[PDB]
DNA sequence: TCGAGAATCCCGGTGCCGAGGCCGCTCAATTGGTCGTAGACAGCTCTAGCACCGCTTAAACGCACGTACGCGCTGTCCCCCGCGTTTTAACCGCCAAGGGGATTACTCCCTAGTCTCCAGGCACGTGTCAGATATATACATCCGAT
DNA sequence: ATCGGATGTATATATCTGACACGTGCCTGGAGACTAGGGAGTAATCCCCTTGGCGGTTAAAACGCGGGGGACAGCGCGTACGTGCGTTTAAGCGGTGCTAGAGCTGTCTACGACCAATTGAGCGGCCTCGGCACCGGGATTCTCGA
């Protein structure tokens, strides 16, 4: 079946008309297997072919429930309604005095197929979506579940189906709990083998290419993982490096000081060894004035930023648009306080940053000849999907503390469309906590790149 | 453009709050309260997470306690409005 | 001028005019003042300066950091306010 | 054939004359004498259960939840001096408006 | 482990005694709880500072029959007198 | 025909009162008072002779203790007279 | 009876200690009202402690035994 | 050798450690617990004579009378806190006339 | 015959004050303020010692029970008035 | 003085998680038997309490008065209620760290038991002077007056 | 503003009396030297909270508002409490009998403390299935108006 059923116009593209027949192995079985991809490569057109297809050919025509973010809710009903109108589409949104229309007289007189809905609506809707027997019931974005004390791995089990499909982009932690917990999830017949074979998994095996890569004969048919570079073969720059450095005598001495404080002033990683190690006086005690008026010996205090104090008369002439990842946003509150009193044309964005102030900011920063070149954005909302293409220099300040993270942060450099040089660089210093959290980052990251390996 | 007079509503949460033994001081900023304030006595402190509803459940025992004793001297002096002249005179009686 | 945390507010403003309202309601009065909202934030914060004081005292006598719900109550015992339902 | 259904008491009386010697509240405990505690303080909560279970076929319920015994204690008045300075986790308060506060007519 | 030793059960054997169809619920039982002890330890505690008094050690039933008349205000002291001497006769002659 | 005003001779045993320590209220009739009421409690009672001064100097500073927190609710009802609506108020907020 | 025992003027000469200025008409008929209460929270447990301590005589220990309870200790004679 | 003496004390030491024993507090009580008793004991013993000595003379008197002691907890900010229960035979309150009450 | 205080307390007047005696009634109100100050400590530091599922009263848990009931800038003065005793006492 | 009109009550449905039953368990109550002793009942002493009776004068009572405050009624401002309107701040869920609170289980040491002195504290003998009555000294103080 | 009382404080011999003191046994503290039971002090294993970031929902909180009913000074007013003076009237003290009972003395049992066997009553788990919480929906009624 290597074209497209008359119901999807269009043509849907090559890499994905080899994702239909190989996801049609998926149908038969009865295995759930994960389908991840990398960002961009049109995941949304291989489910709109998963239930529209089983009109005309497997004749069900049913119930289907999708989990989708409401980032992304937007996006979902447009796509049905470009390529198949005949279906049923139902969106869930408001308060409770506009979404019950859609609870009264929508749902429950079973007049829809495709009920698109956000992650809050499960767990207010957690009665009106029992009611039914639900056909192929997909998430996509499937890493909310690692966590199997969550209120969505004991809600999403209550309510069954025959079959279903898990969409990610990422096979997660390596230590490989989170693989099981999602497969105590794909089939109830793999937590009888996941820690029975538990002895199979667990030691660290100097025979990866004689149990590891062929532990995956097996489990060939569970997952996907694939490159935008084999779909353009014209991707080319990926590049990251790092330095490494040493603070002052501000937060030296007091790097080497507080721990005779301690051993408030608790979780010591957190508290007393990310603010006083990577940007400084985040106490208001390292202070030189309560008139705090904003100079240097207030910027050459860190190490970090004494960086940047050589940086920005670099980085502005060698022409690019610098995306300044960080954690923390009372820390953006000193680098945005770096920008204004030294002019250098900035944006921003963070997790109090309202959906429409985002984007009105966005689209004049991506103006062709513009002139606000620094973007503020933050690792934790800059891994939602957002269209940041036209700049090509990138700064993480930290450790990528979930290793995937900072490696899904550099998805707003290699979006489709992007022939320019990327650079990445990261801050490490010398002795710090960081390191052996990036030694953490070493060992998280070269056993999944083992699976993209292997 | 109905609209009661004033003295109705006010008789409406009285008999309702008289009834419902929900928790009326809402729950999170009491905790950031009682966490502020035992730092004046001892730094690094943990509070179980039902010990903070202990202070709850006794300061409205307290203020439920002063407020049913503010307006019998309210009502002492024949209007119906407390003022800090009445809890200043409450408190006088019992625990200055 | 945007680094600092400073331009905002406390947490004795914590309880606000409307859970002052619904207290007194509770207390069975009819019309309250608008003086008031400052009086009773005072007297609650001295309420609860000679309670946790004497949950402290009590933790650090046994040289926990953990101020347990039996040491609150074993402090409002014995100011004559004692609590029921924890147990003890 | 125990202690504590030697008297006919409900309550226990071992572990009553238990703590009324590691409780160090005395030197010598008199034989009979827990057992003279065990019956007070089973009429004390054979009172107040017994109020209680007019509190929820005054509700129309079936459970007692602790608003029925602040119910409980404060409609009465022996029990009520007893337990004058004494609050009870949750319980609200008594309905109570006072008599100048109705409207007018 | 942990035992902990509430009154869990006899309270809610004098429930089947009173209002036999009905129920208490497990947060009054905390409650509950800590309602014998509160007489428990303001008797108990009160024969201590009575039999001080009178320097004597030994906590009888007379020490007790004179701490219940102290604390139980009216009407509860003329039965629980006569309700605990009920417990006592019925107790030594068997 | 010399006469203070009224509001005078109320202030000069005020201050005359408060600094002599003699026992108010008359020592002999205060003796068969108690020796009355504790007549219903048990029959056939002795008294210590210095035993029933102990009530005389416990009720003084009780009804003093009573009396000067009645005035705070009767100057609070902007009046100089205490009357029984203040006496079972002040009995109110602590020991009705 | 009795209770024309502290007078009209006993009672004025305690209420200017109180540090009250004009006395009512309607007091001397409350104040021995609330004067016999409280010598029945006193000498009800005065009578308990010397029926106890099997004596037919009520001492000076047993009222500030008495008045410890209740929370109006009272010194000068004995603790 | 005696007890009170090598603690640099005023108070008995051999009364108190009797006093905890016989009391049923508890069962062991500590080598140095009837010391700090003795001592905590001594400020506040020592605490309200001298607040009597002082205002025992202004009634220029040289013999504290009960009128003294009730003038020397009651005039006092802290004291008064650890005593606001009590009373004391004989003492009298203290000189006040509301500002309501006087001639204007 | 009884046990009382009534010499102990003439000595600690002497040293605070050389010349101004104290009267018969005024060290009955002295004594029997020495005795509530000690059945107010000990009777909360015994509750305290049982509290903590343990059986001995020692200088631990007396100082923790001068801290309640002493109410504000005195126990900062009793507890350097009690520890100057017990480097003493322990010290010779 | 009775119709519009919201608030509140009272029915019926659903469905969910706490409360009660039931099992296995283990260890604190329960007997029987020693052995010491505090309190029980008898027995004597003296002490403090009750009831008298007679005398002397502070102190209470009932008498006028007469002004001074308590209560009633007024207009008179003005301060908080009741309801529609913006945005915010609780309330869930989640994330990724690591650590401070509780049985085992071991083996020092500081508190109590016993026997034997002894010096410190305690009532009771004389035996003194610091308050307190007093009574005559001058001496600082709010109303009938202008 | 000034002159007649009515309140108060400086004072001297001049006494009673209680606080400060001296001389005696006896009773408890303390020195002593063992002896054990409490708890210090580590040492594994597990479970709840804290730091500062992201996501969303969604009833409350916050801000306007006109409006209306209460607060609050005035002012009349009228009994009702204060003040003071001849009249009774019971407290106070002062002896003086007269004996009940508080506190003790002195035996000697009746009764708790404690022991090791004893062996069920009461303890945390587990599964479950009525009580009650919730959401529609329509009856009942409670306060605004004519």
């Amino acid at each position: 079946f290597r074209e497209s059923p008359p119901f999807i116009k269009g043509t849907m593209r090559d890499y994905q008309i080899a994702g239909l027949n190989w996801l049609i192995s998926l149908h038969e079985n009865g295995i759930s297997g994960i389908l991840a991809d990398e960002m961009g490569l049109g995941k949304t057109l291989q489910t709109i072919s998963f239930l529209g297809y089983l009109r005309h050919i497997q004749g069900i025509t049913g119930p289907h429930l999708v989990a989708v973010p409401k980032s992304t809710l937007d996006n979902w009903k447009r796509e049905f309604e470009k390529w198949t109108p005949d279906v049923n589409v139902l969106v869930l949104q408001g308060a409770k005095e506009e979404r019950h229309q859609l609870i009264n007289d929508r749902l429950i007189d079973e007049d829809f197929d495709v009920c698109i809905t956000s992650y809050e609506m499960i767990l207010r809707e957690k009665a009106h979506l029992k009611k039914f027997a639900w056909e192929y019931i997909i998430i996509d974005e499937a890493h909310r579940i690692k966590n199997e004390e969550s209120s969505l791995s004991q809600v999403i089990r209550m309510f069954s189906s025959r079959n279903r499909l898990l969409i990610t982009g990422t096979p997660l932690q390596n230590n490989l709990h989170e693989l099981w917990a999602l497969l105590n999830f794909l089939l109830p017949d793999v937590f009888g083998d996941s820690d029975a074979f538990d002895q199979w998994f667990r030691g660290q095996d100097r025979d990866q290419d004689q149990v590891v890569q062929q532990l995956h004969r097996v489990l060939r048919p569970f997952l996907l993982r694939r490159v935008k570079s084999d779909v353009e073969k014209s991707l080319l720059p990926k590049k990251e490096i790092n330095v490494y450095i040493g603070m002052s005598e501000m937060q030296v001495k007091w790097y080497k000081k507080i721990l005779e404080k301690d051993i408030t002033r608790l979780l010591n990683i957190v508290m007393q060894l990310r603010k006083c190690c990577n940007h400084p006086y985040l106490f208001e005690g390292a202070e030189p004035g309560p008139p705090y008026t904003t100079d240097e010996h207030l910027i050459y205090n860190s190490g970090k930023m004494i960086v940047l104090d050589k940086l920005l008369k670099r980085l502005q002439s060698q022409g690019s648009r610098v995306l300044i990842f960080s954690q923390m946003s009372r820390l953006l509150d000193i680098l945005e306080d770096y920008c204004v009193f030294r002019g250098y044309k900035y944006c921003r964005i963070d997790g109090g940053t309202a959906h429409e102030d985002r984007i009105a900011a966005i689209d004049e920063y991506n103006r062709p000849g513009s002139d606000k070149f620094i973007f503020l954005l933050t690792t934790r909302a800059g891994g939602l999907g957002i269209n940041l293409t036209t700049a090509d220099t990138v700064i993480l300040y930290d450790s990528d503390w979930n290793p995937q993270a900072d490696l899904q942060a550099m998805d707003r450099a290699h979006r489709i469309g992007q022939t320019k040089q990327v650079v990445v660089y990261r801050f490490v210093t010398d002795n710090a906590i960081e390191e052996k959290v990036l030694e953490r980052a070493a060992q998280k990251l070269r056993l999944d790149q083992l699976v993209i390996q292997q | 453009p109905h609209r009661y007079r004033p003295g109705t509503v006010a008789l409406r949460e009285i008999r309702r709050y008289q009834k419902s033994t929900e928790l009326l001081i809402r729950k999170l900023p009491f905790q950031r309260l009682v966490r502020e304030i035992a730092q004046d006595f001892k730094t690094d402190l943990r509070f179980q997470s039902s010990a903070v509803m202990a202070l709850q459940e006794a300061s409205e025992a307290y203020l439920v306690g002063l407020f049913e004793d503010t307006n019998l001297c309210a009502i002492h002096a024949k209007r119906v409005t407390i003022m800090p002249k009445d809890i200043q005179l409450a408190r006088r009686i019992r625990g200055e | 001028a945007k680094r600092h945390r400073k331009v905002l507010r406390d947490n004795i403003q914590g309880i606000t005019k409307p859970a002052i309202r619904r207290l007194a309601r509770r207390g069975g009065v009819k019309r309250i003042s608008g003086l008031i909202y400052e009086e009773t934030r005072g007297v609650l914060k001295v309420f609860l300066e000679n309670v946790i004081r004497d949950a402290v005292t009590y933790t650090e006598h046994a040289k926990r950091k953990t101020v347990t719900a039996m040491d609150v109550v074993y402090a409002l015992k014995r100011q004559g306010r004692t609590l029921y339902g924890f147990g003890g | 054939k125990s202690r504590s259904n030697r008297a006919g008491l409900q309550f226990p009386v071992g572990r009553i004359h238990r703590l009324l010697r590691k409780g160090n509240y005395a030197e010598r405990v008199g034989a009979g004498a827990p057992v003279y505690l065990a019956a007070v303080m089973e009429y004390l909560a054979a009172e107040v259960l017994e109020l209680a279970g007019n509190a929820a076929r005054d509700n129309k319920k079936t459970r007692i939840i602790p608003r029925h015994l602040q119910l409980a204690i404060r409609n009465d008045e022996e029990l009520n001096k007893l337990l004058s300075g004494v609050t009870i986790a949750q319980g609200g308060v008594l309905p109570n408006i006072q008599a100048v506060l109705l409207p007018k007519k | 482990r942990k035992r902990k030793e509430s009154y869990a059960i006899y309270i809610y054997k004098v429930l089947k005694q009173v209002h036999p169809d009905t129920g208490i619920s497990s947060k009054a039982m905390s409650i509950m709880n800590s309602f014998v002890n509160d007489i428990f330890e303001r008797i108990a505690a009160e024969a201590s500072r009575l039999a001080h008094y009178n320097k004597r050690s030994t906590i009888t039933s007379r020490e007790i029959q004179t701490a219940v008349r102290l604390l139980l205000p009216g009407e509860l002291a003329k039965h629980a007198v006569s309700e605990g001497t009920k417990a006592v006769t019925k107790y030594t002659s068997s």
